[PDB]
């Protein structure tokens, strides 16, 4: 009566979610990976003068 | 060179650290790493005490100018075997199972699956395994209890103490899937003196000699 | 001057020598190249003894390449139209390769002894450094000891029964007294340094290693058994690797000492000896090349790791 | 039964609501994005000195200092610009699977099979490195120590639970339970208020470090999850499992975003990390190599081919100028 | 952390003496050691340096070849042996620790010093003034110039700002260009470029008075400044 | 090969025929 009550309570807490769907939520990773691409030295190679390696 | 007066001293410190690292690694590569394994209620707190003296339990002892480090298994509770690959390159595996293992109830299933797991692992198949049956206080008084058909229907013949031990050793030899590389060292003694340490010392001496021969291309 | 008989080599012996030399040459190149490929390609077999074995294989390959084709040319042409420079250089390369091979054998025997006598972490964090200075020392000694061969030879012309011939060889007349002593003790030095010393060193070190391996004192102190016969087997292999070397390097030095002992002058009792010595020298050098070839076969048929490496290389 | 039926029906209705509202997978929308080509990354520096199997490595906050943990009980602090060994720490326990760099550069917390997270102080007054605090209280092997502040760190273990600590006191401040297997990895969010942990029950989950609720759960793998790491914006994460698959999950979608598996790939992922932009998902694999997946297209857009053994740990500098890869061949390689 | 010196006294010209530096409170075996001297009411002057493990040893070209440096790491002692002394060797001798790695402070701690009396190319550092009167609460800017540019190719500037209170020993204030020491109030700051370097002090306190020194590391031999003494 | 001097034609002919060693 009280071993799975916490599990179902968490699932109820897992129900009342501000549900952002995978098409609403893919835009987050898309925008972040596009807006920070120019400052990534691995995706875009750095000029040899600024490279400390 | 092109280095500033401070970077030269930094390089000197780094080279001294290199020197210390190789100096301690020379001692680290001269130490025998033994893994200790066993089934539930098999007995591991009786052989580690015979050695010349929480999570992982480390036992250090020097025997005949060889520094042995033994790493115990009785400190873990999760049997997912995510830490076995950390024991690649160890000298040997002391695995412990007793003849009285079918008293806690069946000796086939869990113990023999543990053997086949350590005999199927890619990392351990090239590492020798040492087998122990140490005590001689209860290994004789429970063979004559009843025919083993209750839990051991593979054998239904004559059963003395020596015959049963030989048959168990033979079925262990049958458990080993590939004898090309790995070698089993079974031991049938009395847990009364320091014979276990001498046996493990001889086994590690032999496996190290064989690794030396393979390294030289002679084996 | 005539010996009541000319000098010639039978054509059947020439055919047999050609076939034997071709087979040994091909087998030696295949084995040594595959062994070198195995040693270089695999990083886990990159270490001291493997580097020594690679050096041995490289020296054996260079020896075969520098010996077999030129002897084939000598047999099939009986002429040396190629000048004085590379006839000066070839004996230098030959003696350097022989020295490299024998010193690598000695060093390898010492290493195999050490692996079984100082077994306790004899492989510790690797030792490519001391092996490096050892290999450099061996190569420098072998090169410097072959320089007299790189100074000695010269081409001299002669007329023999109407035939005009040119021969490149060790000219008896030389500049320095030490060089003349070298010219007089060439074969003795070769027999005493390139044959007796490596044989003694390898045999002694391997005997100590075998003794240490089979050094069982307490009767059945451990029930291990089984692989004691395996140690017996590898010891037998070790002693066979020495017997093949001895039996395959003996005939050349034997021929040279018979040349130094039984050769006479001003009487017709020397030409048949030379006719025999031609064939004996050719057979001896052929079986020396066979000994050069012999090592990868033993490594394949003894070492399981090397057996698998050879199978993977040849079958794919 | 009633409670079992209630749990089953709640799970079924949550799954049905999740499916009926989910529009399309990440690939279906991002297919129009052009690829990145082939990320050819060359070893600029090779760090030598570790004489055993290398298990953990973490970059410093200044993108120049590194800490590396090896089997021989050594935690080496490297200067990544000149290959200078700034520090060499002899660890008490040689069996380490994780350790990290404090965000202020003062401390290093490191551990493994000892079930103890030992934290050493670097900027001392005696010029050496001493052990500051040993955190104990776990009953299984340790993983993914990650500092929050100079007095606060979260560590995962095989007790199917994680713990939030307080370094000055040394007592376990908070405990997050709910997993049903050996928890192998955790990653801290950039905002340092949430984290995620993946376990051997083929499930990961998002936990709140402040009040300790099981905020979200995530499934979809078939076997043990060995590595996990957030997207740099703290709204998603990626796991790597023994199924030879990486999976990107999203912290708001409540299920898997997408998968990074290939037919030729047979061995599992043991390390995972993200580039600074969150575009190149780098995964250190079990065979020998590190695969630079495009975290949007699941394409093998680059392979780091060194490391004659299995690439056991990955790391990206906070500026993203280099990638450190550590393997069991006792070497780190720094790539650019 | 405690470095204490011994061996001072009065010596006749042509004699030989020995100074000992004993350390207690840190890792002596991991610190290189410097011997510095200060002429009476004239200024500081570097004398000698020995690296960690006794690998690199440097002497000042002024008395190069005449002095010698000995070290005992297992005993934590630094020896400076003097062979022939002219009328210039009389001075106040200081012992300094110096550890070298990325981000360290290699001049943090100085010794107490000992007195020595004798009976009767290089970078030049220029200090603008020698006596400046000021009252507490007023910001004070000190400046000093160098011959060559201290800016190395790494980006490091090798300038060390020390303070010597009257009756005390010098103490590090800044070690490379603008990096505060350990245990020092955060009101001191440093800035400048290339050859012109300024030390700024805001909210001056009563015990901040004393002689300020700027030195270059950058190379050997090490050279000190003239010494700017603040008045109050 | 090795000869005493040039007057021994047989030795030089053998050197011509013999191997280079």
């Amino acid at each position: 009566i009280a071993q799975a009550r916490k599990l179902v309570e968490q699932l109820k807490m897992e129900a009342n979610i501000d549900r952002i769907k995978v098409s609403k939520a893919a835009a987050d990773l898309m925008a972040y990976c596009e807006a920070h691409a120019k400052e990534d030295p691995l995706l875009t190679p750095v000029p040899a003068s600024e490279n400390p390696f | 060179c092109t280095l500033s007066a401070e970077d030269k001293a930094a390089v000197e410190r780094s080279k001294m650290i290199d020197r210390n690292l190789r100096e301690d690694g020379e001692k680290a590569a001269r130490e025998v790493k033994l893994l200790l394994l066993g089934a539930g209620e098999s007995g591991k707190s009786t052989i580690v005490k015979q050695m010349k003296i929480t999570g992982i339990v480390e036992t250090h002892f020097t025997f005949k100018d060889l520094h042995f480090k033994m790493f115990d298994v009785g400190g873990q509770r999760s049997e997912r075997k995510k830490w076995i690959h950390c024991f690649e390159g160890v000298t040997a595996i002391i695995f412990c199972v007793a003849l009285s293992d079918y008293d806690l109830v069946n000796r086939m299933h869990e113990s023999m699956k543990l053997f086949d797991s350590i005999c199927n692992n890619k990392w351990f198949t090239d590492t020798s395994i040492i087998l122990f049956l140490n005590k001689k206080d209860l290994f004789e008084e429970k063979i004559k209890k009843s025919p083993l058909t209750i839990c051991y229907p593979e054998y239904a013949g004559s059963n003395t103490y020596e015959e049963a031990a030989a048959y168990i050793q033979c079925q262990f030899e049958d458990l080993n899937k590939r004898k090309d590389t790995k070698e089993i060292y079974t031991h049938f003694t009395c847990a009364t003196d320091t014979k276990n340490v001498q046996f493990v010392f001889d086994a590690v001496t032999d496996v190290i000699i064989k690794n030396n021969l393979k390294d030289c291309g002679l084996f | 001057p005539p010996c009541q008989g000319p000098i010639e080599i039978k054509e059947t012996f020439k055919y047999i020598n050609t076939v034997v030399s071709c087979l040994v040459f091909v087998l030696g190149i295949i084995g040594n190249s595959t062994l070198l490929r195995i040693i270089y390609k695999n990083k886990c077999m990159r270490n001291g003894p493997n580097i020594l074995i690679a050096s041995l294989a490289l020296g054996d390959l260079l020896h075969i390449v520098i010996d077999i084709p030129i002897n084939v040319y000598k047999l099939l042409a009986e002429d040396w139209p190629f000048g004085a420079e590379m006839c000066k250089l070839v004996p230098f390369i030959q003696k350097a390769s022989v020295g490299i091979t024998v010193l690598s054998l000695c060093a390898l025997s010492i290493d195999r002894y050490r692996a079984v006598a100082s077994w306790s972490r004899i492989k510790g964090i690797g030792v490519p450094k001391w092996t490096a200075v050892e290999i450099v020392l061996i190569w420098v000694v072998s090169v410097v000891l072959a320089v007299p061969e790189a100074i000695g030879f010269d081409i001299i012309t002669m007329d023999y029964k109407g035939s005009y011939l040119r021969i490149c060889l060790l000219h008896p007349v030389q500049k320095t007294a030490f060089m003349q002593f070298y010219k007089t003790a060439k074969d003795w030095w070769l027999f005493s340094f390139y044959f007796c010393l490596p044989l003694a060193i390898t045999a002694f070190f391997y005997t100590l290693m075998t003794c240490e391996m089979l050094r069982k004192k307490s009767g059945m102190q451990i029930a291990l058994n089984d692989h004691l016969k395996q140690r017996r087997e590898v010891a037998k292999t070790v002693f066979c690797l020495v017997l093949v070397f001895a039996l395959c390097w003996l005939p050349l030095h034997l021929s040279r000492i018979l040349k130094l002992t039984l050769y006479n002058q001003n009487d017709p009792n020397r030409c048949e000896l030379l006719s025999f010595l031609l064939v004996l020298d050719y057979i001896g050098i052929n079986m020396a090349s066979l000994n050069s070839c012999i090592n990868p076969i033993a490594l394949y048929l003894v070492s399981k790791r090397f057996k698998n490496c050879f199978k993977s290389c040849l079958c794919c | 039964d009633q409670l079992r039926q209630e749990a089953e029906q709640l799970k079924n209705q949550i799954r049905d609501a999740r499916k009926a509202c989910a529009d399309a997978t990440l690939s279906q929308i991002t297919n129009n994005i052009d690829p990145v080509g082939r990320i050819q990354m060359r070893t600029r520096r090779t760090l030598r000195g570790h004489l055993a199997k290398i298990y953990a490595m973490h970059w410093g906050t200044d993108s120049r200092l590194l800490v590396s943990a090896s089997q021989d009980g050594k935690l080496i602090i490297w200067d990544s610009y000149t290959t200078n060994k700034v520090h060499a720490i002899p660890l008490r326990s040689s069996w380490v699977m994780t350790c990290a760099y404090a965000p202020s550069g003062n401390y290093v917390a490191c551990g493994g099979l000892d079930n103890i997270c030992s934290i050493y102080n670097l900027k001392t007054r005696e010029g050496n490195v001493r052990v500051s605090r040993e955190l104990a209280g776990h009953t299984g092997y340790l993983s993914c120590c990650r500092f929050l502040d100079d007095n606060q760190i979260v560590t995962s273990s095989g007790d199917t639970t994680c713990a939030l600590w307080d370094i000055e006191t040394g007592q376990q401040t908070t405990t997050f339970t709910g997993h049903t297997g050996d928890v192998m990895s955790l990653s801290l969010a950039p905002d340092t208020r949430l984290f995620v942990s993946g376990a051997c029950d083929a499930s990961a989950k998002l936990w709140d470090v402040r009040e300790g609720m099981c905020r979200q759960t995530f499934t979809g793998h078939e076997s043990d999850i060995n590595a996990i790491c957030f997207f740099p914006n703290g709204n998603a994460f990626a796991t790597g499992s023994d199924d030879a698959t990486c999976r990107l999950f999203d912290l708001r979608a409540d299920q898997e975003l997408m998968t990074y598996s290939h037919d030729n790939i047979i061995c599992g992922i043991t390390s995972v990390s993200f580039s600074k932009s969150g575009r190149l998902l780098l995964a250190g694999y079990d065979d020998f190599n590190c695969n630079v997946w495009d975290a949007l297209k699941a394409d093998r857009a680059g392979v780091l081919a060194g490391h004659d053994n299995r690439v056991s740990c990955l790391g990206v500098t906070d500026d993203g100028m280099a990638v450190a890869t550590g393997s069991w061949d006792s070497f780190l390689k720094i790539w650019n | 952390v405690q470095l204490v010196e011994s061996g001072g006294g009065l010596v006749q010209p042509g004699g030989s003496r020995k100074l000992s530096c004993s350390a207690s409170g840190f890792a002596f075996s991991s610190f290189g050691m410097h011997w510095v001297r200060q002429a009476p009411e004239k200024g500081l002057e570097w004398v000698a340096y020995i690296s960690s493990g006794s690998g690199t040893i440097y002497y000042a070209d002024t008395v190069k070849g005449r002095f010698t440096i000995s070290r005992d790491d297992p005993k934590n002692t630094l020896f400076l042996q003097m062979t022939s002394l002219r009328s210039e060797d009389t001075a106040m001798y200081y012992c300094v620790r110096s550890i070298y790695y990325y981000g360290s402070s290699p001049f943090d701690f100085w010794g107490q010093g000992t007195t020595l009396t004798v009976s009767s190319s290089d970078i030049v550092m220029t200090q603008a003034t020698s006596s400046v009167p000021v009252t507490p609460g007023e910001s004070v800017s000190i400046s000093c110039r160098s011959s060559k540019s201290l800016l190395h190719s790494n980006g490091n500037t090798y300038l060390y700002w020390f303070l010597q209170r009257p009756g005390q020993s010098p103490q590090l204030l800044i070690y490379r260009m603008s990096n505060l020491a350990s245990g020092v109030p955060d009101r001191f700051s440093g800035s400048g470029s290339g050859t012109a370097f300024t030390l700024t002090i805001s909210r001056l306190e009563a015990e901040d008075v004393g002689v300020y020194y700027c030195m270059q590391h950058l190379e050997y031999p090490l050279t000190f400044g003239a010494g700017t003494k603040l008045e109050l | 090969c090795s000869c005493s001097s040039l007057m021994d034609k047989e030795c030089v002919y053998f050197c011509h025929l013999d191997i280079i060693w």
